[PDB]
């Protein structure tokens, strides 16, 4: 839910939902407060392997 | 004895004969004066017991559970106040004798100095508990919840019996106070391993077992706020109590024989917990993190030392305190959403300040804050199992981690952010909802004063 | 090595000093993977902060 | 203070040094503690003495409850459940006064280890060879009953641990 | 005057009570309140006894 | 050429890095175009909903409600005993409990060969 | 550091090891072999309860520059002489260590040389 | 009480790019043919008091000529005092 | 963020936001303002070299390595304006912004205090009910048959007529309530 | 804060301002009703650079669905005064 | 006698008054900020005196004043340890604190809920100072669990932004993980 529109005007801004649309087996995974998966500058192999 | 157990009876009359629009006032007056003349009961003495006759006695394991359960009555009567507005006179004095008969069943459980009078009131909690749960609940899926909170009961406690009487048929007798003094080792055989599984599968049922777990969601969401608050509170540490009561007969058998118990109450804490993180229903959270925190209680109960003990007298009245202040919170939320689903009503805090003070609250004592009794238990417990192996001290660790995660994430997800736009009918917070959050809070930070008061017969 | 503290503390200074007033020419070059990592923290809070909690909550599910 | 007894909670004699002022300069100290002395002791202390002689004018005792001795565990039957009775509850008294004596030496280590200072491995041997006795004594006792305990399963402990000293006493003189 | 009864109603009272309460109850109550065991240097008199510490050995003093 | 930035679950895909919305045909427009109507039939009858003076309580979603149900009240119907799910359920709910039982079990027969050989050294261990 | 150096990339017997140190007796290179003096005894260092790693033979300068501490207070700059004399104190006990160092590393090569001219005697 | 006392904008033919780096981006820029259309705008960022500027040395050593003096001064106080 | 979306993007409205993030980021890159002008003008160039370009093919194909390249060097870190979706002040005073139809649920004794607002108000809500009866039936008439295609609302048309689903858009709480 | 209450008269003479000091326009042909496209013969970059000034100059960002459609400064003030809740 | 536990106790004792008086008027008005202030710098200059003591004459205490439960050997009383860390830590952090609501009373002077921001400062004030002079495990554990609350609490203080109370519960879940070793 991090990764959608944050100009669209949706019906619950804060969760970027919109009323009658349908929702996600794991809506309550992606909530902005919990595990996001926008993308990134550097690709994941490389943060990893650089971490690592 | 019979000065609390009068009075209770007394109430049936009292409620039957009250006007149209007293029967509240009244049932409550009466149920906060019988829990002030319970507290009496509360000064034990480091010897034997209190032995008021041949058929009760009271203990500081026995005291607090029954300053507790008589303390509930009043706010049950208070929370159900208000969904039973529509409902005929008649019908709110059967829930009210629904109520009154759990008590005086409750109080003469916990006494019961024999073990069969002791089977037979356990049992007879059932039929109250039954029929609010299948008679007021909202949904359809009530009916089902109940066959599934009877069954599983009966299929641990009928064993029980049996196992009860060959006892009285071997021993002589079933008397608590006998039954401790000449007590005898359990040799090591397969007919005592059936008997320790008979005398323990019953309250290993009703804690509930994480493997046996399954009746609790089904009742506690499908039954109304007096029904979830009595199963939530009480209820669950009849097996506490029972398995306190009877493990002294079973040793040395209970070194053995616990080890699969304790794997699966030291896994499955952990397993509800993670469930909790992923659950959409309020109701269903509350009661999986009371299954979680039973399942420690039932490790305390396991390990059998002193400090063991005490912490699982501790855990149990504060859980029970706890629980039922979470889901008094869930239903004031639900009475005007009528939903019952977390994510809908968002950003109460900014609607409701008080109540999210109330929300606030009940959180940090869910999540074993100190010095709350809730920690104390919790510590406690801890310690004795890490005297028991040093590597169960890895599962507590991650079941307090956990415990806070989804604590706090209910607290959220409810209480903070942006409220819901189309949500217009919250109205103001009642003074009867705000007293009943009172009620349940004081105690427990009254009772970190004296935490002695709550210890139990090892202290 | 009294006075390491100290020329340690004015190295830094010097050199620091110098590589931010590079930024006044008018050059442009695309940055390296030392600063793309010391800028991502590490890329220790991405990883770790998306690759347990996930493979936590969806097994908790 | 005569509240409590000096010898079960005993005290070096407290030697304190001399004030050695080396400069003419006034230190903010004992100032300090002249004004705090002045604002604060001295209105406590009346108030004290008020209390005192209102306690003085209404004056009443209570006592310490005394026990009798009682045939222990050893001296009872196998199945007559009232001798059975006292000595368990004999016992149990015996039990917390032990639980008592052990928090009493505590508190001497405890107090040992604070007051000494910097020197309390060396000037606190004394209070840890006694809190060493007194904890094995006590773990000797009462160490693994469990709960449920009892003066039954209290004896069978020891009867079991002075068989094994009297074989291991035997094998040793038989070696 | 703001000070004057602010420096009354919350440093006074509360020292009064405290100190009362620690002089009269706390301290009734053995090892409840244990202090240092004040440092004895050379040449120092002690107040109770009255009595000298010997002084050092007389090391050879040079710079 | 710049190095390729390779896309993973936790770490998506851009937006703009897409093959797919850089070919555009009358079939994915009209597939778009469909797409917003619905939206915005949605929309709109949400907005009637919300506007609505004469409202009160809750405008009920049947979304919500559908995943709700499907989440909790649909998982066993639709259950089929498969050799992944009876897999699955054997390991992630047997395992752990022999796992840590052995765990536990030889720790404590350690603990007990230990205090029976009495090399144990449990001086001052007298809070159990 | 140059020892650091010297052993990590050099051989490691020609330098010692911190750990045993010293590995020969005393009295191995010279033998009137003095004996250490010491100025405060066990009483009076116990009362002035100072430190366990405090406790050296520098100590009764330490007593003193306490004394000074306790004595003149107020002024806290007032005894400066005490606190230069331990620092001298402890100055002569780090150089009598780096000697008992070099000491050793002389007696551990030679030690050595001797070895080695033993060896090629026998060779030859 | 508020800040309503009706501030008016300055002139907007103030701000030229003479006597400021942009002039000397305009000239690299002259050197290919471009033109920056917005250079006036942020002229007013090297015009006023922002016009001089201090090195880091300078920031450094802000108060240290006072400073020098005061400490010179109480050199030859304690000089002449010692020395009696 | 207040108009209505498109169905999709054209060609132009994708390279005018390519520009507008790239003129973004190369700021972000140069913190000075000469040499971010200088970086400026060298990408406006850079930009209007294809401007009159014809091949749509050809056109597809700019634009996308123009993309990439941009991935490549979007500067990890990149500014933003406090009040924007990353910026340190997104959400701040979205605690403090209450619904108006709280007020309806005020105490008469909270309502004594105030009552010009209240009345002001009761004008409010008198005209929102007059005008919702006009606006149904002005959406109704006035929307395609089979649904709305898209997300955009009609203005009024008569002369008492107000917009149709105009009471939520016009009583938002505040930028800044408190 | 202690921020002014700008009002619509400041916003218009900021957004005039700023018009003015962009050399690509003649400052007395300019008008709060002049058009970008026509009325002044600017490209589409030119008016997304006009956004950045307007940008730049008020500390807000305008989201490019919004900005895209603004083509006089009349309707740049009052899209401004929308989202600042401008009185006046 | 010997004022040193008096003051170090009062000190602590007069920094829960204003906590006290949360319920009172006085909470309603504007005069809260600058009241909690008063008694953060009267506390600071009361605990001042303590430290002069230890200065002069190196004097430490240990004050176990109240007892709580007793689990058999094993007692349980509220005790506090006055010694060089205590009463060299209280004034610095009493002196910062200080300054911080000083500066407070500036920076949140458009915040409609300043008093209570005020009261939060306090009460994590309070916790740090019952953890700083904590002479036994379970009263540091005390203090070590209200400063990780108060500063969730404080973390998450605009709750309508997302990402304050991300952070909020980022600091519990780590300090969770700290309590597990402690
Ligand atoms: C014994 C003799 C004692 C004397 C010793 C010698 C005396 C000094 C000699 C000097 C030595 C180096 C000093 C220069 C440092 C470099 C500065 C620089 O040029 O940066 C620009 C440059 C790139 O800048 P850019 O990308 O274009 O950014 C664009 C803008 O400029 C963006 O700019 P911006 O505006 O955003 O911000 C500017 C910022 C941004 O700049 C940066 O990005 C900084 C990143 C690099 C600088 C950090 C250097 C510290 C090294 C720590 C390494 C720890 C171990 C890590 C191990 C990793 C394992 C994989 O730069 C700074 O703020 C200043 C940089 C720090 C310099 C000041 C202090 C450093 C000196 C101390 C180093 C050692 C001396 C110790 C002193 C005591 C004596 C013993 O950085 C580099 O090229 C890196 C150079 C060195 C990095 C080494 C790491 C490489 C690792 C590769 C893999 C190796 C194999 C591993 C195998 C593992 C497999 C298991
Ligand atoms: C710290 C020492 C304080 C001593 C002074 C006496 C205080 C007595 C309070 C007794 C408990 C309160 C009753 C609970 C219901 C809340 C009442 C209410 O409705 O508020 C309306 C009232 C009016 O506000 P409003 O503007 O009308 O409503 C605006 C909204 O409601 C918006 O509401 P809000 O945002 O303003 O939130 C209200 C506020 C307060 O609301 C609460 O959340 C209260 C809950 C506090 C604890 C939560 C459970 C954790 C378990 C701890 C159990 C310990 C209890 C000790 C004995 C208690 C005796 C009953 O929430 C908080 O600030 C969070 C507090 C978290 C504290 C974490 C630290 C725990 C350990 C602290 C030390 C305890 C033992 C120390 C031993 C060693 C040193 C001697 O607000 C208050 O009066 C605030 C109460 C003062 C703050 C209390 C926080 C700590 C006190 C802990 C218990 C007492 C300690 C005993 C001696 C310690 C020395
Ligand atoms: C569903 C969610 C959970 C529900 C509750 C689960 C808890 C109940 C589990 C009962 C605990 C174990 C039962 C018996 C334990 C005895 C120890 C035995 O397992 O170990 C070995 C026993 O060896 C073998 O286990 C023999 C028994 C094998 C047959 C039992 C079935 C094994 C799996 C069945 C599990 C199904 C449980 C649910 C039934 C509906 C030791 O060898 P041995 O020294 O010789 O026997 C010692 C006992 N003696 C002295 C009396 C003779
Ligand atoms: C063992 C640790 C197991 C980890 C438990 C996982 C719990 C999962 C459920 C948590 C709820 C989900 C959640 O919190 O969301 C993720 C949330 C959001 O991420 P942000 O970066 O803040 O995004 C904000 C910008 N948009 O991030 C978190 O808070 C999750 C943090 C998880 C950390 C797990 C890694 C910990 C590893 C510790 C190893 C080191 C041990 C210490 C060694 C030292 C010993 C001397
Ligand atoms: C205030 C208004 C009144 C002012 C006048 C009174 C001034 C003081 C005089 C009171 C008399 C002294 C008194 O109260 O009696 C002592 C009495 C204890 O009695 P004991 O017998 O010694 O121990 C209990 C077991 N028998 O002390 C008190 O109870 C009062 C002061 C206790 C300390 C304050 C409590 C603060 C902490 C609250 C509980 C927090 C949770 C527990 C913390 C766990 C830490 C391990
Ligand atoms: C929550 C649902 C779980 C249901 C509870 C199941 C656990 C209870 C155990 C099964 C029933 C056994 C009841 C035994 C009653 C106690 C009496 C007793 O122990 O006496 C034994 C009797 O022992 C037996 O007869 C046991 C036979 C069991 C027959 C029925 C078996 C039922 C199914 C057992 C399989 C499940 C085992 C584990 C269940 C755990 C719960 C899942 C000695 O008999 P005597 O002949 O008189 O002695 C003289 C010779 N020594
Ligand atoms: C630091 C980050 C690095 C970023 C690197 C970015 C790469 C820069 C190079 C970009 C390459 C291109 O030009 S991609 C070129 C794509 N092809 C075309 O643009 C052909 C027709 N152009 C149009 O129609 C436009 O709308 C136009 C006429 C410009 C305006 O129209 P307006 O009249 O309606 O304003």
């Amino acid at each position: 839910q991090q990764e959608r529109d944050p100009w669209y005007d949706w019906d619950h801004p804060d969760l970027r939902l919109n009323w009658g649309e349908p929702i996600h087996w794991d809506l309550d995974m992606y909530i902005r407060n919990r595990v996001d998966t926008s993308p990134t500058p550097v690709s994941w192999n490389t943060m990893c392997k650089h971490l690592f | 004895m019979l000065k609390i157990i009068i009075p209770t009876t007394m109430l049936l009359p009292m409620t039957w004969m009250s006007k149209h629009n007293m029967i509240w006032i009244n049932a409550t007056v009466h149920s906060l004066l019988i829990s002030l003349i319970s507290l009496s009961l509360l000064n034990q003495l480091g010897e034997n017991s209190l032995n008021f006759s041949l058929t009760f006695f009271s203990d500081s394991l026995s005291a607090p559970l029954l300053v507790l359960t008589t303390w509930l009555l009043p706010l049950m009567l208070m929370a159900s106040q208000s969904h039973l507005s529509k409902e005929t006179t008649t019908r709110k004095k059967l829930y009210i004798t629904m109520l009154i008969l759990l008590q005086l069943f409750l109080i003469m459980t916990f006494t019961a100095t024999e073990l069969i009078l002791f089977y037979i009131l356990f049992e007879a909690t059932l039929v109250p508990t039954l029929i609010i749960i299948t008679r007021w609940g909202n949904q359809t899926e009530r009916l089902n919840a109940g066959l599934y909170f009877l069954f599983y009961t009966l299929a641990g406690s009928l064993p029980l019996l049996v196992a009860l009487v060959y006892i009285q048929n071997t021993t002589g007798s079933l008397n608590f106070l006998i039954i401790h003094y000449w007590s005898h080792p359990l040799s090591n055989s397969w007919s005592n391993i059936f008997m320790w599984l008979a005398c323990i599968m019953a309250f290993m049922v009703k804690m509930p077992l994480y493997g046996l777990h399954l009746w609790l969601p089904k009742a506690h969401v499908e039954a109304p706020i007096a029904g979830s608050m009595v199963l939530a509170a009480v209820l669950l540490k009849l097996g506490g109590y029972g398995m306190m009561r009877i493990t002294t007969i079973l040793n040395p058998l209970t070194n053995y024989m616990a080890y699969p118990f304790l794997m699966l109450s030291m896994w499955g804490m952990i397993m509800t917990s993670s469930i909790c993180l992923r659950q959409t229903d309020l109701k269903s959270l509350i009661a999986y993190s009371s299954v979680s925190h039973m399942a420690l209680v039932i490790v305390a109960i396991m390990i059998q030392t002193p400090w063991s003990f005490m912490g699982a007298t501790a855990l149990m009245i504060a859980h029970g305190l706890t629980s039922s202040m979470l889901f008094c919170l869930a239903n004031t939320n639900y009475e005007r959403v009528h939903s019952r689903t977390m994510i809908l009503a968002r950003g109460l805090q900014t609607l409701l300040p008080l109540m999210a003070t109330w929300w606030l609250v009940a959180s940090l004592t869910n999540l074993a804050l100190p010095p709350s009794i809730n920690l104390i238990g919790e510590l406690f417990i801890i310690t004795a199992s890490f005297s028991w192996s040093n590597i169960t001290i890895i599962l507590m660790g991650m079941n307090m981690m956990i415990t806070a995660l989804y604590s706090l994430y209910m607290l959220i997800t409810t209480q903070r952010g942006k409220y819901t736009h189309h949500i217009n009918n919250i109205k103001p917070s009642f003074t009867r909802e705000n007293a009943l959050m009172a009620l349940h809070i004081l105690p427990l930070l009254l009772l970190t004063l004296n935490p002695k008061m709550i210890l139990g017969p090892l202290y | 090595m009294k006075m390491t503290a100290l020329i340690v503390t004015i190295m830094g200074f010097m050199l620091a000093l110098e590589l931010n007033n590079t930024t006044y020419y008018l050059k442009f070059k695309y940055p390296s993977q030392t600063y793309k990592f010391s800028n991502m923290l590490g890329y220790y809070p991405s990883i770790m902060h998306r690759l347990p909690t996930y493979h936590n909550l969806s097994m908790s599910q | 203070p005569d509240s409590w007894d000096k010898d079960v909670y005993p005290e070096p004699p407290r030697r304190t040094p001399a004030p050695a002022p080396q400069t003419s300069l006034p230190n903010p100290v004992t100032y300090l503690t002249k004004i705090f002395d002045l604002l604060v002791d001295r209105p406590v202390t009346l108030a004290r003495e008020f209390i005192e002689q209102q306690h003085a004018k209404n004056r009443y005792y209570y006592y310490h409850r005394e026990f009798r001795r009682v045939p222990d565990i050893t001296e009872c039957e196998e199945k007559d459940i009232l001798c059975m009775f006292e000595a368990e509850m004999q016992w149990r008294r015996d039990y917390k006064v032990d639980q008592e004596i052990v928090n009493i030496i505590q508190e001497r280590l405890k107090a040992c280890q604070q007051r000494e200072g910097e020197s309390y491995r060396q000037n606190c041997a004394k209070e840890l060879e006694q809190f060493t006795q007194v904890s094995k004594a006590f773990q000797d006792r009462y160490s693994d009953l469990g709960a449920h305990y009892s003066a039954r399963k209290c004896l069978a402990k020891q009867k079991q641990r002075m068989l094994a000293e009297r074989k291991a006493a035997k094998e040793a003189a038989a070696a | 005057y703001r000070h004057s009864i602010f420096a009354v109603t919350h440093v006074l009272i509360p020292v009064w009570i405290i100190h009362y309460y620690l002089k009269y109850h706390v301290t009734a109550k053995p090892y409840t309140v244990v202090e240092r065991k004040p440092r004895i240097f050379p040449g120092d008199t002690i107040l109770e006894t009255g009595e000298v510490i010997p002084l050092m050995k007389e090391f050879p003093d040079q710079h | 050429s710049f190095p390729k930035y390779k896309p993973s679950r936790l770490a998506t895909l851009p937006a703009t890095l897409d093959p797919a919305e850089y070919d555009i045909s009358p079939e994915t427009r009209k597939a778009q175009a469909e797409r917003l109507a619905i939206r915005s039939r949605l929309k709109r009858e949400y907005l009637l909903q919300y506007n609505d003076p004469n409202r009160l309580g809750v405008i009920e979603d049947p979304a919500l409600i559908r995943w709700t149900y499907a989440r909790s009240a649909n998982i066993y119907p639709n259950f089929r005993p498969t050799p992944k799910t009876s897999l699955l359920g054997a390991l992630f709910g047997i395992g752990p409990l022999f796992f840590w039982y052995y765990v536990f079990k030889t720790d404590r027969d350690k603990k007990e060969k230990l205090i029976q050989e009495g090399k144990l050294d449990q001086t001052f261990n007298i809070s159990y | 550091g140059a020892h650091l150096a010297r052993r990590y990339l050099g051989d490691a017997s020609k330098e010692p090891d911190p750990l045993r140190m010293p590995t020969f007796p005393p009295d191995y290179g010279f033998p009137e072999r003095k004996e250490r003096e010491m100025v405060a005894t066990q009483q009076e260092m116990n009362d002035a309860q100072l430190m366990l790693q405090q406790r050296d033979y520098c100590a009764h300068y330490l007593i003193q520059l306490l004394k000074c501490k306790r004595d003149s207070f107020p002024n806290f700059l007032a005894c400066k002489h005490e606190q230069h004399d331990w620092d001298y104190c402890e100055h002569l006990d780090y150089v009598k260590r780096m000697k008992e160092f070099e000491r050793e590393r002389r007696l551990l090569q030679r030690k050595k040389r001797r070895e080695q001219r033993e060896a090629e005697m026998a060779r030859g | 009480e508020h800040g309503h006392s009706k501030m008016e904008l300055p002139d907007y033919k103030q701000w030229k790019i003479e006597g400021t780096p942009l002039e000397t981006v305009q000239e690299k820029l002259a050197a290919r043919g471009l033109r920056d259309p917005w250079g006036r705008n942020e002229a007013w960022r090297y015009s006023g008091g922002f016009a001089n500027n201090v090195s880091f040395v300078g920031a450094l050593l802000k108060g240290f000529k006072w400073g020098f003096a005061a400490f010179v001064v109480a050199v030859g106080a304690e000089y002449y005092l010692e020395s009696q | 963020a207040f108009s209505a979306p498109a169905a999709y993007l054209t060609h132009q409205q994708k390279v005018l936001r390519l520009y507008k993030r790239a003129l973004r980021h190369l700021e972000s890159w140069c913190v000075h303002r000469d040499k971010y002008r200088y970086f400026a003008c060298l990408m406006r160039a850079r930009f209007d070299e294809h401007k009159n370009e014809k091949d749509m093919v050809k056109a597809t194909q700019l634009l996308r390595q123009a993309e990439e390249e941009f991935w490549y060097g979007q500067h990890p870190q990149p500014y933003i304006f406090p009040e924007s979706p990353g910026g340190t002040s997104y959400e701040r005073y979205e605690c403090y912004k209450v619904p108006e139809w709280c007020l309806d649920d005020w105490h008469p004794s909270e309502k004594a205090m105030y009552p010009d607002y209240f009345a002001k108000r009761e004008q409010w809500k008198r005209l929102r009910r007059e005008s919702w009866e006009r606006e149904v039936k002005q959406l109704q008439e006035e929307t395609p048959p089979g649904g709305p295609r898209t997300e955009a609302l009609p203005p009024a048309r008569k002369e008492g007529d107000l917009p149709p689903l105009w009471w939520h858009i016009v009583t938002r709480p505040r930028e800044r309530p408190m | 804060s202690d921020a002014p209450p700008l009002t619509l008269e400041a916003i218009k003479d900021r957004v005039l301002y700023v018009l003015k000091l962009y050399d690509k326009i003649d400052p007395e042909k300019l008008s709060v009703n002049s058009h970008f496209m026509k009325d002044l013969g600017l490209d589409s970059l030119d008016q997304v650079e006009i956004i950045m000034a307007m940008e730049d100059e008020f500390g807000f960002e305008i989201p490019d669905i919004d900005a895209e459609k603004l083509m006089c400064p009349q309707e740049i003030v009052d899209y401004i005064a929308d989202k600042k809740d401008v009185y006046e | 006698m010997n004022p040193f536990a008096s003051l170090t106790l009062t000190t602590l004792t007069i920094l829960t008054i204003p906590i006290m008086m949360s319920n009172s008027n006085i909470y309603k008005t504007n005069l809260y900020p600058n009241y909690v202030k008063t008694t953060v710098s009267y506390a600071f200059t009361l605990s001042l005196v303590p430290l002069l003591m230890f200065m002069h004459t190196g004097q430490e205490m240990i004050i176990s004043n109240w007892h709580w439960m007793t689990l058999q050997t094993v007692e349980l009383s509220l005790s506090f340890k006055m010694d060089y860390f205590s009463v060299m830590f209280i004034p610095v952090a009493l002196f910062v604190t200080w300054s911080i609501m000083e500066f407070s009373m500036w920076y949140m002077h458009s915040d409609p809920f300043i008093n209570r921001f005020f009261k939060y400062l306090l009460l994590f004030l309070i916790t740090m100072m019952i953890l700083v002079t904590a002479n036994n495990l379970f009263q540091l554990f005390i203090g070590w669990e209200g400063v990780g609350i108060m500063s969730f609490l404080l973390i998450g203080w605009w709750h309508g932004r997302t990402d304050a109370n991300t952070a909020a519960l980022q600091a519990i879940l780590y300090n969770r993980i700290g309590d597990i070793g402690f």
